[PDB]
């Protein structure tokens, strides 16, 4: 009853550098990947050699990592490649950076990265003609500042979940960084039926990994190990930035508001509001 | 399924601990375990502090938590772990030898054995030996099955078969034909064929040079990968060499000639723990390799074929007229008597035939099935899924041919009252002798030789 | 080698909050054997899938059922929000068999009252699966059709293997003249997506009222499974949500507030739409020679997209349906899939 | 059936006398055509605009001999295989044709030839039809 793991890993050099600033500069993500590096090997050793895949989201964009994109054309010799082969690309990609890259931080390629895996999952899944492979992906992030929360990625991420459900592929996320729990993600894992652990940075979390992230693939008879409640009072009033529970969704615009609206022209859709109806809101 | 695990656990810990040195085995056996085991093993794999028990039970929620037992039984059954009921709890940890035997392997330890494969100039071709053993690996089936080609010439191999005695044929005349084991020999092709045999090596493996790790390691080292050289030159104990000689003799090993080299890793070793794609002069393509026709017209319907599996399939049906890619052979009420002439029910036949030869019967599984899966409650009268019509007739003929049971020995007769029966015959049904337990019979039955607990207690009543 | 819905042009407006009443002919006409048990069974069969399929893309839209037998309009399932209730109501009927003629006139009017209670924003909308070749109308129709328009009731029918003017008129009139809604199937497979296309909202070139703010709130889960109770089913619900305002429990749902009467969804329901809101321009096939991009899929990772010069195979199809706005390539199935399941253009996502 | 009038009297025949004795016409000449002269006379009403369509059946054995007297566009619209149809073979074609025609069969591109892109293709094609 094999499966497939598809790690998704960001590399935010700012955050990765900020990772040195975060806590101590006592060993950056270089620690992390190391911890990850072996973690796969278990997953390989785990099932009847069920395959894996890694995709990374660098600054200017993203890149598959393990599946060895068309390039030419010890450790049980099957492990030994997988990592040290991938490691090349992580280094080869690690070569890819400079301030011109460092200038266009206008977004985080995280969200698009997630998508690609799903595609990739489907790519395998749709070709998975024989002995269909249940599968799950996994995320990690050096959650740091310079964007307390990007908001554009809201939508596309959520489109992932709907797909994930339909693809029946759970996700899992392991955020390490500032004490800022990405509801977005936390919602995602919950909806995707995964786990989440905003643990600190220092530890070599292999201890976490095996425990907290070996569970789903096919097993899933078993208690999740998530954190406390995942309050789903979703995105703040876009007009304000005030997280909403007594919402105000406009209309065909679908924007989310508070009692703020200017009475006209939804502040995402140029739609003057029904003034009589707008007044009817004042009925209290 | 003999569940080699079962053979594995038979031994006591010191031997188990003996073996856990060879890391790959630890990994190999890791694959064997049920997933929970695999799971919790990791949970303990990287925390060097023995751990309580309920916690683990507190890992699992409801239904499925029985597997916990099925898990914990297993690991305890082979005692990989070491319990510690010091503080009333169960402080648990793996056999650390084994645990480190894994960890070292898991993160590039000092595993010279599991990493014994010293790669070299790869002189291996895909078709190169692709049947080079497969011939010997196939011919042995025929030689075992009994055919034109002496594919079963291995004196040791034959002596193995004779020692293994799993085949029902006249060893006095030399035959070791399809017994139930022979029928089973027909049954478990790859996983069955390999493992079902492999123990025979151990079965014969009792006299000299125990060296089980040097034995077992020679297996899973083979089970590791096609490292070719670097071991067959030196990196193998003499027990390995004999095993190497045996492995090539068993065919299961891709050792070339010249008796001085590291043998290639024949595909068999992959197949040994594959449970995956298994198929593989120059014409070697499947699935149609096994080609035949299944239907309720009681005949051979063969365009494609496995030029031995045919005669194997013949083992329940008379060959009448061989042709190039077809043969006239009527598999009928008459033909089935042969599988019963050997004796084995062709019940294994059913799914196997419902599984095999469908390559030539792919339009069949739709001329017959129509995917009659969801229309099940819409029609009171399904259609031939899976085709039972002959199978019913088979099942009919099954009893109809068999239709008897015979016993022999003495006969205990006309007992006294309901203890020797409901004290020591449900107890004979509790010490395993009886060849009949008819309560009111007052008479009971065994096989003559089998009394060591049968003329013993009824006397006491 | 292409059949493309060229431009995704609402371009800015589509009808999200919907109120669809599905109506099915249940007549001996439905008992003819063009379809295997009958049309009727495949109908109810194909109806079933629809419901989720509907509620999937529309977790914010009420819906109810009507059958048409014996020249009678016969509601089967009160318009509501749960799929399952609706869903089960079918199977019940699915075993039962139709009797007597279809009375279209009865159908709409029962709907016309039925669709009255819904708010103004909710798209007051009906869908018909006609099976017969004529009707049996107890009263007028041409007058009746107009009444619908007065109520701004869009309609749409799934004609059987024929065309009937009155409904052909009905759709045309009710969709402010501009007609496409009289689809009649020619093949059963068509019927499959015929339902599926009905799933999405449906403006084309609209008239614009005052589309107002929609008040609503959001509940929150609970913990104590033991403390079970309810306030919408009055059962002992192990523990669920609570009104942000009424602050009362409720059986898990996107339901309305059974205590202070407001709509309570999470948000994902909103998110479930937006791909309906701004869909994507199709990924375009590539030239048979000019592509020269990586020999590996971008979205997926498939080495091919061509054939590396294979006479009448490589020049046969530039298997490189690729995106414009991001101008990055994409696999074959990927574009098939990224346009299908999750929309979220990866290449256009990451730049 | 195929319409006829010799249910009535020499009125035609006596008229036929002059008609036949002067003009090289036989009653049949008059007969076979004039029934058709009335037969299709019904059918022309069936279509009003090229939007419209319909099914036009003929119910008499003798129509088979009568394929060669139709108005040209009719007979052009008449295919061969439709000869001497029985009901069973007939009902299928309509069954499809109805179903098919009911589709919004709107190519909206080949109509240039048949609906003559306005002020342009009549300019175009008749400039090409200048000969
Ligand atoms: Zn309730
Ligand atoms: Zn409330
Ligand atoms: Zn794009």
């Amino acid at each position: 009853s094999p499966s497939l793991l598809t790690v998704i890993i960001e590399i935010a050099p700012k955050l990765w550098t900020t990772f040195d600033e975060e806590g101590n500069e006592k060993g950056s993500i270089i620690k992390v990947l190391e911890a990850l590096i072996v973690f796969l090997n278990a997953h390989l050793a785990f099932n009847s050699a069920n395959k894996v895949a890694v995709i990374a989201a660098y600054s200017q964009g993203i890149k598959y990592l393990y599946p060895e994109s068309t390039s030419a054309l010890x450790x049980y010799r099957r492990f030994r490649n997988v990592d040290e082969t991938l490691v090349e690309e992580i280094y080869k990609l690690f070569e890819l950076e400079k301030k011109q890259i460092e200038q266009n931080s206008q977004r985080s390629t995280l969200a698009g990265a997630m998508s690609a895996g799903l595609t990739y999952v489907n790519r395998i899944s749709k070709e998975s003609v024989t002995t269909s492979l249940k599968s799950r992906l996994l995320v990690l992030t050096c959650g740091s500042g310079s964007s307390k929360d990007e908001i554009f990625q809201y939508i596309p991420i959520m489109n992932c979940i709907f797909s994930a459900t339909k693809m029946k592929c759970p996700i899992d996320v392991v955020k390490i960084g500032g004490s800022k729990e990405s509801t977005f993600l936390q919602q995602t894992t919950d909806a995707t039926n995964g786990v989440y652990l905003h643990v600190e940075s220092t530890e070599g979390l292999i201890q976490y990994l095996a425990t907290a992230m070996f569970i789903d693939p096919s097993l899933r008879p078993i208690i999740v190990k998530p954190n406390h409640g995942s309050v789903d009072f979703r995105t703040s009033c876009y007009l304000t930035g005030r997280v909403v529970a007594v919402g105000f969704i406009c209309s065909v615009c679908l924007c989310v508001l508070s009692i703020i609206p200017p009475g006209n022209k939804c502040p995402a859709c140029d739609s003057q509001f029904d003034e009589h109806v707008i007044a009817k809101l004042k009925r209290k | 399924k003999h569940s080699v695990t079962q053979y594995l656990e038979e031994i006591p810990q010191q031997v188990q601990n003996r073996l856990y040195t060879s890391p790959a085995t630890c990994l190999a056996i890791y694959r064997i375990l049920p997933p929970l085991a695999k799971f919790f093993i990791m949970a303990m794999v990287f925390n060097e502090n023995e751990v309580p028990l309920l916690d683990l039970d507190k890992w699992v929620n409801s239904n499925g938590k029985l597997q916990f037992q099925n898990a914990i039984k297993s690991m305890k059954s082979l005692h990989l772990l070491i319990p510690n009921k010091s503080s009333g709890t169960l402080m648990i940890n793996l056999n650390p030898t084994f645990k480190i035997s894994l960890r070292n392997a898991l993160t590039g330890g000092e595993v010279q054995n599991s990493f014994g494969v010293v790669v070299e100039e790869n002189v291996v071709s895909l078709d190169l030996l692709d049947e080079y053993s497969a011939n010997k690996w196939e011919t042995i089936l025929h030689f075992m099955v009994g055919t034109p080609l002496a594919k079963i010439p291995s004196e040791k191999v034959l002596n193995l078969l004779k020692h293994s005695k799993l085949m029902e044929e006249v060893n006095s005349t030399g035959e070791f034909k399809i017994t139930n084991e022979g029928f089973q020999f027909l049954l478990q092709e790859i996983n069955s064929q390999l493992w079902t045999l492999l123990l025979q090596y151990l079965k014969m493996i009792e006299t000299s040079k125990m060296d089980l790790v040097d034995v077992l390691h020679f297996i899973f080292m083979l089970g590791a990968l096609e490292v070719g050289k670097a071991y067959k030159i030196d990196a193998l104990s003499e027990t390995q060499r004999i095993m190497l000689q045996d492995m090539r003799d068993y065919g299961l090993v891709f050792q070339k000639h010249s008796n001085d080299s590291i043998f290639y890793p024949t595909k068999l070793a992959l197949m040994l723990t594959s449970d995956t794609k298994t198929i593989r002069g120059l014409k070697n393509q499947d699935i149609p390799d096994g080609s035949l026709i299944v239907e309720t017209n009681f005949k051979i319907y063969s365009y494609s074929n496995s030029p031995l599996q045919i005669a194997v399939l013949s083992l329940f049906v008379h060959l009448k007229a061989r042709f190039v890619n077809m043969v006239l052979g009527q598999i009928t009420r008459e033909s089935i008597r042969r599988a019963l002439t050997n004796g084995i029910t062709a019940d294994q036949i059913i799914a196997y035939l419902e599984t095999h030869a469908h390559p030539q019967m792919r339009r069949l599984a739709e001329e017959k099935l129509e995917k009659k899966l969801e229309l099940d409650p819409n029609c009171k009268e399904p259609l031939q899924v899976l085709p039972p019509t002959v199978v019913d007739q088979i099942r009919l003929w099954q009893l109809e041919l068999d239709r008897v049971i015979t016993y022999e020995g003495s006969l205990y007769s006309d007992f006294e009252t309901s203890q020797e029966y409901n004290l020591l015959s449900k107890y004979a049904q509790d010490i395993g002798v009886l060849l009949w337990k008819d309560d009111k019979k007052k008479k009971f039955f065994i096989s003559k030789e089998g009394n060591s607990q049968v003329l013993d207690f009824a006397k006491r009543k | 080698k292409k059949r493309t819905a060229k431009k995704n042009i609402t371009p800015y407006q589509r009808g999200i909050i919907r109120s669809l009443i599905l109506t099915l002919d249940c007549s001996e006409a439905m008992l003819e054997k063009d379809l295997r048990p009958n049309r009727h069974a495949m109908i109810i069969q194909y109806a079933i899938d629809f419901v989720h399929e509907f509620f999937d893309q529309n977790p914010i839209s009420q819906m109810g059922i009507i059958i048409m037998r014996n020249g009678l309009a016969q509601l089967v399932s009160q318009v509501s929000g749960n799929p399952q209730d609706h869903i089960d109501a079918l199977k019940s009927i699915r075993k039962q068999e139709p009797k007597g003629n279809p009375s279209l006139q009865n159908a709409l009017e029962m709907a016309r009252g039925l669709l009255l209670p819904v708010p103004a924003h909710c798209t007051r909308e009906v869908l018909i699966v006609f099976g017969s070749l004529s009707t049996t109308d107890p009263g007028d129709i041409h007058q009746t059709i107009d009444s619908l328009v007065s109520e701004k009731i869009r309609v749409k029918v799934l004609g059987l293997s024929a065309q009937v003017a009155i409904c052909k008129e009905l759709c045309k009139a009710t969709n402010y003249g501009d007609e496409s809604f009289y689809k009649i199937l020619l093949d059963e497979t068509h019927l499959k997506e015929l339902f599926n296309e009905a799933v999405t909202p449906l403006p084309v070139n609209k008239i614009n009222k005052g589309f107002t703010l929609v008040k609503m709130g959001f509940p929150t889960r609970i913990f104590e499974d033991t403390p079970t109770f309810c306030s919408c089913h009055s059962k002992l619900v192990y523990g669920g949500y609570f009104c942000p305002n009424c602050h009362s429990k409720v059986c898990s749902l996107p339901t309305v507030c059974p205590c202070c009467d407001l709509m309570l969804i999470l948000s994902t329901h909103l998110a479930r739409s937006y791909h309906h809101l701004m869909p994507l321009k199709t990924f375009a096939e590539v030239p048979t020679t000019e592509k020269f991009r990586s020999e590996d899929c971008f979205s997926c990772q498939s080495r091919f997209p061509x054939x590396x010069x294979x006479x009448x195979x490589x020049x046969x199809x530039x298997s490189r349906y690729r995106c414009e706005d991001c101008k990055q390539e994409f696999c074959v199935d990927c574009d098939v899939f990224i346009h299908e399941i999750l929309h979220n253009c990866p290449g256009c996502e990451s730049k | 059936g195929i319409p006829f009038q010799y249910t009535e009297s020499r009125i035609l025949k006596a008229r036929l006398e002059f008609m036949r004795e002067n003009y090289r016409i036989r009653e049949n000449d008059f007969l076979s055509f004039d029934a058709m002269r009335h037969a299709a006379q019904c059918l022309g009403r069936v279509l009003r605009g090229k939007d419209d369509y319909g099914v036009m059946v003929l119910a008499d054995r003798r129509f088979s001999r009568k394929r060669s007297q139709l108005p040209k566009w009719i007979a052009q619209g008449l295919s061969d295989a439709d000869l001497n149809l029985s009901t069973d073979m007939a009902i299928s074609n309509t069954k499809q044709f109805l179903r098919t025609m009911a589709q919004p069969t709107d190519p909206k591109d080949q109509e240039g030839v048949s609906v003559w892109s306005y002020e342009d293709l009549i300019k175009h094609q008749n400039s090409r039809k200048d000969q």
